[PDB]
Protein backbone atom coordinates (compact mmCIF):
# COMPACT_ATOMS: atom_id res chain seq x y z
CA UNK A 1 0.00 0.00 0.00
CA UNK A 2 1.53 3.45 1.04
CA UNK A 3 4.65 2.18 2.49
CA UNK A 4 6.41 -0.03 -0.01
CA UNK A 5 5.58 3.87 -1.91
CA UNK A 6 7.38 5.53 0.49
CA UNK A 7 9.87 3.47 0.61
CA UNK A 8 11.05 3.31 -2.99
CA UNK A 9 10.71 6.89 -3.20
CA UNK A 10 12.97 7.52 -0.25
CA UNK A 11 15.50 5.02 -1.63
CA UNK A 12 15.20 7.12 -5.14
CA UNK A 13 15.61 10.34 -3.49
CA UNK A 14 18.59 8.94 -1.08
CA UNK A 15 20.24 7.71 -4.60
CA UNK A 16 19.82 11.15 -6.63
CA UNK A 17 21.63 12.79 -3.85
CA UNK A 18 24.53 10.43 -3.67
CA UNK A 19 28.10 11.39 -5.10
CA UNK A 20 30.42 8.66 -6.22
CA UNK A 21 33.86 8.48 -4.21
CA UNK A 22 36.51 8.48 -6.83
CA UNK A 23 40.30 8.43 -4.90
CA UNK A 24 42.51 6.15 -6.61
CA UNK A 25 44.42 8.59 -8.50
CA UNK A 26 44.82 10.91 -5.00
CA UNK A 27 47.94 11.27 -3.06
CA UNK A 28 48.21 11.44 0.45
CA UNK A 29 48.15 14.96 1.05
CA UNK A 30 44.69 14.68 -1.25
CA UNK A 31 43.52 11.69 0.28
CA UNK A 32 43.95 14.35 4.10
CA UNK A 33 41.94 16.43 1.95
CA UNK A 34 39.03 14.91 0.62
CA UNK A 35 38.87 13.22 4.29
CA UNK A 36 38.10 16.47 5.72
CA UNK A 37 35.77 17.58 2.58
CA UNK A 38 33.53 14.11 3.64
CA UNK A 39 33.82 14.85 7.14
CA UNK A 40 32.42 18.47 6.38
CA UNK A 41 29.36 17.51 4.12
CA UNK A 42 28.61 14.87 7.51
CA UNK A 43 28.80 18.12 10.06
CA UNK A 44 26.54 20.01 7.64
CA UNK A 45 24.20 17.00 7.18
CA UNK A 46 24.08 16.88 11.16
CA UNK A 47 23.28 20.87 11.48
CA UNK A 48 20.58 20.01 9.07
CA UNK A 49 19.28 17.12 10.86
CA UNK A 50 19.22 19.18 13.94
CA UNK A 51 17.11 22.29 12.11
CA UNK A 52 14.41 20.08 11.21
CA UNK A 53 14.47 18.17 14.79
CA UNK A 54 14.01 21.74 16.43
CA UNK A 55 11.03 22.41 13.61
CA UNK A 56 9.89 19.15 14.58
CA UNK A 57 9.15 20.08 18.04
CA UNK A 58 7.73 23.57 17.23
CA UNK A 59 5.61 21.96 14.68
CA UNK A 60 4.03 19.73 17.38
CA UNK A 61 3.58 22.78 19.63
CA UNK A 62 1.61 24.51 16.77
CA UNK A 63 -0.30 21.37 15.66
CA UNK A 64 -1.42 21.18 19.69
CA UNK A 65 -2.62 24.57 19.50
CA UNK A 66 -4.22 24.59 16.58
CA UNK A 67 -6.46 21.17 17.79
CA UNK A 68 -7.40 23.15 21.00
CA UNK A 69 -8.82 25.95 18.92
CA UNK A 70 -10.58 23.52 16.50
CA UNK A 71 -11.97 22.01 19.95
CA UNK A 72 -13.04 24.99 21.39
CA UNK A 73 -14.24 26.58 18.93
CA UNK A 74 -16.71 23.19 17.86
CA UNK B 1 -32.03 39.73 25.22
CA UNK B 2 -32.08 42.68 27.81
CA UNK B 3 -29.62 45.34 28.84
CA UNK B 4 -26.99 44.86 31.23
CA UNK B 5 -23.83 46.74 32.82
CA UNK B 6 -21.06 47.94 30.62
CA UNK B 7 -17.40 46.22 31.48
CA UNK B 8 -15.66 49.01 33.49
CA UNK B 9 -11.67 48.87 34.62
CA UNK B 10 -9.72 50.11 37.44
CA UNK B 11 -7.56 50.92 35.15
CA UNK B 12 -7.57 53.54 32.01
CA UNK B 13 -7.00 52.02 28.43
CA UNK B 14 -4.39 54.06 28.35
CA UNK B 15 -2.45 52.14 31.17
CA UNK B 16 -3.55 48.62 29.05
CA UNK B 17 -2.30 49.49 26.18
CA UNK B 18 1.40 50.50 27.82
CA UNK B 19 1.29 47.03 29.81
CA UNK B 20 0.44 45.52 26.57
CA UNK B 21 3.31 47.26 24.29
CA UNK B 22 5.75 46.17 27.01
CA UNK B 23 4.37 42.62 27.28
CA UNK B 24 5.41 42.03 23.42
CA UNK B 25 8.66 43.72 24.04
CA UNK B 26 9.72 41.29 26.13
CA UNK B 27 7.92 38.66 24.34
CA UNK B 28 10.12 39.91 21.45
CA UNK B 29 13.44 39.66 23.77
CA UNK B 30 12.79 36.34 25.28
CA UNK B 31 12.03 35.03 21.36
CA UNK B 32 15.59 36.32 20.99
CA UNK B 33 17.04 34.29 23.90
CA UNK B 34 15.90 31.39 22.96
CA UNK B 35 17.34 31.27 19.27
CA UNK B 36 20.74 32.30 20.71
CA UNK B 37 20.09 29.29 23.54
CA UNK B 38 19.12 27.12 20.12
CA UNK B 39 22.09 28.30 18.50
CA UNK B 40 24.35 26.94 21.80
CA UNK B 41 22.72 24.02 21.88
CA UNK B 42 23.28 22.95 18.08
CA UNK B 43 26.93 23.60 18.54
CA UNK B 44 27.16 21.33 21.51
CA UNK B 45 24.99 18.55 19.93
CA UNK B 46 27.17 18.94 16.62
CA UNK B 47 30.29 18.30 18.65
CA UNK B 48 28.88 15.17 20.27
CA UNK B 49 27.65 13.78 16.73
CA UNK B 50 30.40 14.82 14.17
CA UNK B 51 33.97 14.92 15.77
CA UNK B 52 36.57 15.88 15.05
CA UNK B 53 39.06 13.67 12.38
CA UNK B 54 42.50 12.41 13.83
CA UNK B 55 44.94 12.23 10.69
CA UNK B 56 47.89 12.32 11.95
CA UNK B 57 50.15 8.71 11.99
CA UNK B 58 47.83 7.53 9.39
CA UNK B 59 49.44 6.31 6.19
CA UNK B 60 48.51 6.44 2.28
CA UNK B 61 46.50 2.63 2.94
CA UNK B 62 44.68 4.40 6.15
CA UNK B 63 43.86 7.48 3.97
CA UNK B 64 42.14 5.48 1.43
CA UNK B 65 40.39 3.01 4.40
CA UNK B 66 39.10 6.39 6.01
CA UNK B 67 37.99 8.22 2.84
CA UNK B 68 35.53 4.86 2.17
CA UNK B 69 34.53 4.68 6.04
CA UNK B 70 33.68 8.71 5.86
CA UNK B 71 31.65 8.29 2.37
CA UNK B 72 29.74 6.09 4.16
CA UNK B 73 29.22 7.81 7.30
CA UNK B 74 27.93 10.32 4.78
CA UNK B 75 24.84 7.91 3.51
CA UNK B 76 24.02 6.51 6.96
CA UNK B 77 23.55 10.53 7.89
CA UNK B 78 21.70 11.22 4.88
CA UNK B 79 19.53 8.65 5.55
CA UNK B 80 18.64 9.85 9.46
CA UNK B 81 18.12 13.50 7.87
CA UNK B 82 15.34 11.83 5.12
CA UNK B 83 13.71 10.59 8.04
CA UNK B 84 13.18 13.32 10.32
CA UNK B 85 12.64 15.50 7.26
CA UNK B 86 9.48 12.87 6.53
CA UNK B 87 7.85 13.61 9.97
CA UNK B 88 8.70 17.54 9.42
CA UNK B 89 6.84 17.03 5.58
CA UNK B 90 3.58 15.38 7.18
CA UNK B 91 3.58 17.96 10.07
CA UNK B 92 2.99 20.85 7.53
CA UNK B 93 0.53 18.88 5.79
CA UNK B 94 -1.13 18.02 9.28
CA UNK B 95 -0.60 22.13 9.90
CA UNK B 96 -2.03 23.41 6.44
CA UNK B 97 -5.62 21.16 6.90
CA UNK B 98 -6.17 22.45 10.30
CA UNK B 99 -5.38 26.03 9.57
CA UNK B 100 -7.88 25.57 7.00
CA UNK B 101 -10.25 24.03 9.27
CA UNK B 102 -10.20 26.52 11.96
CA UNK B 103 -10.27 29.66 9.53
CA UNK B 104 -13.79 27.66 8.64
CA UNK B 105 -15.08 27.13 11.80
CA UNK B 106 -14.06 31.03 13.22
CA UNK B 107 -15.75 32.01 9.51
CA UNK B 108 -17.79 55.09 4.87
CA UNK B 109 -16.97 58.60 5.98
CA UNK B 110 -14.77 59.48 8.39
CA UNK B 111 -15.47 61.39 11.46
CA UNK B 112 -13.56 64.55 9.79
CA UNK B 113 -15.89 64.90 6.84
CA UNK B 114 -18.88 64.04 9.10
CA UNK B 115 -18.14 66.84 11.76
CA UNK B 116 -17.33 69.59 8.99
CA UNK B 117 -20.63 68.46 7.51
CA UNK B 118 -22.81 68.46 10.51
CA UNK B 119 -21.12 71.53 12.02
CA UNK B 120 -19.69 73.62 9.72
CA UNK B 121 -17.68 76.10 11.05
CA UNK B 122 -18.19 75.13 14.75
CA UNK B 123 -16.10 71.80 14.05
CA UNK B 124 -12.14 73.19 14.68
CA UNK B 125 -10.65 71.06 17.02
CA UNK B 126 -12.40 68.19 15.28
CA UNK C 1 -12.16 47.77 21.19
CA UNK C 2 -8.51 48.86 23.71
CA UNK C 3 -7.12 50.93 21.34
CA UNK C 4 -10.05 52.94 20.59
CA UNK C 5 -11.21 53.67 24.07
CA UNK C 6 -7.19 55.07 24.75
CA UNK C 7 -7.82 57.37 21.97
CA UNK C 8 -11.25 58.44 23.53
CA UNK C 9 -9.23 58.96 26.81
CA UNK C 10 -6.70 61.19 25.40
CA UNK C 11 -9.56 63.63 23.38
CA UNK C 12 -9.38 67.10 24.51
CA UNK C 13 -12.04 68.32 26.38
CA UNK C 14 -12.92 70.97 23.70
CA UNK C 15 -12.47 67.65 20.86
CA UNK C 16 -15.05 65.84 22.87
CA UNK C 17 -17.17 69.24 23.01
CA UNK C 18 -17.64 69.35 19.52
CA UNK C 19 -18.40 65.75 19.40
CA UNK C 20 -21.53 66.00 22.06
CA UNK C 21 -22.94 68.86 19.32
CA UNK C 22 -22.73 66.46 16.35
CA UNK C 23 -24.38 64.08 19.15
CA UNK C 24 -27.02 66.00 19.92
CA UNK C 25 -28.19 65.98 16.22
CA UNK C 26 -28.49 62.69 15.70
CA UNK C 27 -30.19 62.23 19.22
CA UNK C 28 -32.83 65.19 18.35
CA UNK C 29 -36.34 63.92 19.22
CA UNK C 30 -35.44 60.16 20.35
CA UNK C 31 -37.75 58.57 22.83
CA UNK C 32 -34.49 57.23 25.28
CA UNK C 33 -31.59 60.05 24.52
CA UNK C 34 -29.78 57.64 22.76
CA UNK C 35 -28.71 57.05 18.53
CA UNK C 36 -31.15 53.93 17.09
CA UNK C 37 -31.46 52.54 13.65
CA UNK C 38 -34.04 55.43 12.92
CA UNK C 39 -31.70 58.30 14.07
CA UNK C 40 -28.51 56.51 12.30
CA UNK C 41 -30.13 55.60 9.20
CA UNK C 42 -32.13 59.43 8.77
CA UNK C 43 -28.04 61.30 9.33
CA UNK C 44 -26.28 59.04 7.04
CA UNK C 45 -28.82 59.92 4.58
CA UNK C 46 -28.75 63.38 5.59
CA UNK C 47 -25.20 62.81 4.76
CA UNK C 48 -25.25 61.40 1.23
CA UNK C 49 -24.98 58.03 2.26
CA UNK C 50 -27.06 54.54 1.66
CA UNK C 51 -26.88 52.41 4.27
CA UNK C 52 -29.08 48.92 4.22
CA UNK C 53 -31.14 47.72 7.76
CA UNK C 54 -27.82 45.07 8.07
CA UNK C 55 -25.16 47.51 7.59
CA UNK C 56 -27.07 50.49 10.35
CA UNK C 57 -27.59 47.30 12.91
CA UNK C 58 -23.69 46.39 12.59
CA UNK C 59 -22.31 49.70 12.95
CA UNK C 60 -24.71 50.08 16.47
CA UNK C 61 -23.12 46.47 17.61
CA UNK C 62 -19.83 47.60 16.90
CA UNK C 63 -19.49 49.69 19.54
CA UNK C 64 -22.82 48.54 22.02
CA UNK C 65 -21.50 48.09 25.34
CA UNK C 66 -24.66 47.64 27.62
CA UNK C 67 -26.20 45.75 24.44
CA UNK C 68 -29.16 48.26 24.41
CA UNK C 69 -29.12 48.21 20.84
CA UNK C 70 -28.53 51.86 20.64
CA UNK C 71 -25.22 54.52 21.00
CA UNK C 72 -24.90 56.78 23.82
CA UNK C 73 -22.18 59.56 23.77
CA UNK C 74 -19.79 57.12 25.38
CA UNK C 75 -20.34 55.11 23.00
CA UNK C 76 -20.77 57.30 19.81
CA UNK C 77 -17.08 58.79 20.96
CA UNK C 78 -16.01 55.56 20.34
CA UNK C 79 -17.56 55.07 17.27
CA UNK C 80 -16.14 58.44 16.23
CA UNK C 81 -12.62 57.02 16.87
CA UNK C 82 -12.94 53.90 14.72
CA UNK C 83 -13.92 55.97 11.88
CA UNK C 84 -10.63 57.22 11.73
CA UNK C 85 -0.51 46.18 14.96
CA UNK C 86 1.94 43.04 14.30
CA UNK C 87 0.91 40.23 11.79
CA UNK C 88 -0.96 36.85 12.78
CA UNK C 89 2.17 35.06 12.43
CA UNK C 90 4.43 37.59 14.11
CA UNK C 91 2.19 37.11 17.07
CA UNK C 92 2.24 33.47 16.91
CA UNK C 93 5.49 33.32 17.43
CA UNK C 94 5.26 35.74 20.74
CA UNK C 95 2.19 33.63 22.17
CA UNK C 96 4.10 30.83 22.70
CA UNK C 97 6.70 32.55 25.06
CA UNK C 98 4.04 33.50 26.77
CA UNK C 99 2.60 29.84 27.15
CA UNK C 100 5.64 28.59 29.49
CA UNK C 101 4.19 25.27 29.73
CA UNK C 102 3.17 24.90 26.19
CA UNK C 103 -0.72 23.87 26.99
CA UNK C 104 -2.07 26.50 24.12
CA UNK C 105 -2.87 29.09 26.54
CA UNK C 106 -1.75 31.78 28.34
CA UNK C 107 -2.92 31.33 32.49
CA UNK C 108 -2.86 33.96 35.57
CA UNK C 109 0.43 32.84 36.34
CA UNK C 110 2.25 33.22 32.87
CA UNK C 111 0.56 36.58 32.67
CA UNK C 112 2.04 37.78 36.07
CA UNK C 113 5.22 36.38 35.25
CA UNK C 114 5.70 38.04 31.57
CA UNK C 115 4.06 41.36 33.62
CA UNK C 116 6.53 41.56 35.91
CA UNK C 117 9.80 40.64 33.50
CA UNK C 118 8.54 44.22 31.97
CA UNK C 119 9.95 46.11 34.64
CA UNK C 120 6.68 48.77 35.09
CA UNK C 121 5.33 48.41 38.90
CA UNK C 122 2.96 45.98 38.63
CA UNK C 123 -0.17 45.93 40.63
CA UNK C 124 -2.73 43.28 41.34
CA UNK C 125 -5.22 45.26 39.46
CA UNK C 126 -2.55 45.74 36.33
CA UNK C 127 -3.11 41.58 36.75
CA UNK C 128 -6.42 41.23 37.11
CA UNK C 129 -7.57 43.76 34.42
CA UNK C 130 -5.25 42.48 31.72
CA UNK C 131 -6.56 39.17 32.26
CA UNK C 132 -10.07 40.30 32.46
CA UNK C 133 -9.73 42.26 28.88
CA UNK C 134 -7.90 39.12 27.25
CA UNK C 135 -10.21 36.20 28.10
CA UNK C 136 -13.34 37.02 26.62
CA UNK C 137 -15.35 33.24 27.77
CA UNK C 138 -14.62 33.11 31.29
CA UNK C 139 -12.25 30.25 31.44
CA UNK C 140 -9.70 32.58 33.34
CA UNK C 141 -7.26 32.10 30.19
CA UNK C 142 -5.94 33.84 27.01
CA UNK C 143 -6.03 31.07 24.20
CA UNK C 144 -4.92 31.72 20.69
CA UNK C 145 -7.32 33.89 19.52
CA UNK C 146 -8.42 35.61 22.55
CA UNK C 147 -4.45 37.00 22.60
CA UNK C 148 -4.82 38.26 18.78
CA UNK C 149 -7.51 40.21 19.91
CA UNK C 150 -5.88 41.09 23.04
CA UNK C 151 -3.16 42.71 21.00
CA UNK C 152 -4.78 43.55 18.09
CA UNK C 153 -3.52 47.19 17.41
CA UNK C 154 -0.49 46.71 19.61
CA UNK C 155 2.88 48.06 18.69
CA1 LIG D 1 -25.73 51.07 24.03
CA1 LIG E 1 0.11 27.87 29.43
CA1 LIG F 1 -10.44 32.43 27.62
Amino acid sequence: GKRQTEREKKKKILAERRKVLAIDHLNEDQLREKAKELWQTIYNLEAEKFDLQEKFKQQKYEINVLRNRINDNQ
Amino acid sequence: TEPHAKKKSKISASRKLQLKTLLLQIAKQELEREAEERRGEKGRALSTRAQPLELAGLGFAELQDLARQLHARVDKVDEERYDIEAKVTKNITEIADLTQKIFDLRGRISADAMMQALLGARAKES
Amino acid sequence: DDIYKAAVEQLTEEQKNEFKAAFDIFVLGAEDGSISTKELGKVMRMLGQNPTPEELQEMIDEVDEDGSGTVDFDEFLVMMVRSMGKSEEELSDLFRMFDKNADGYIDLEELKIMLQATGETITEDDIEELMKDGDKNNDGRIDYDEFLEFMKGVE
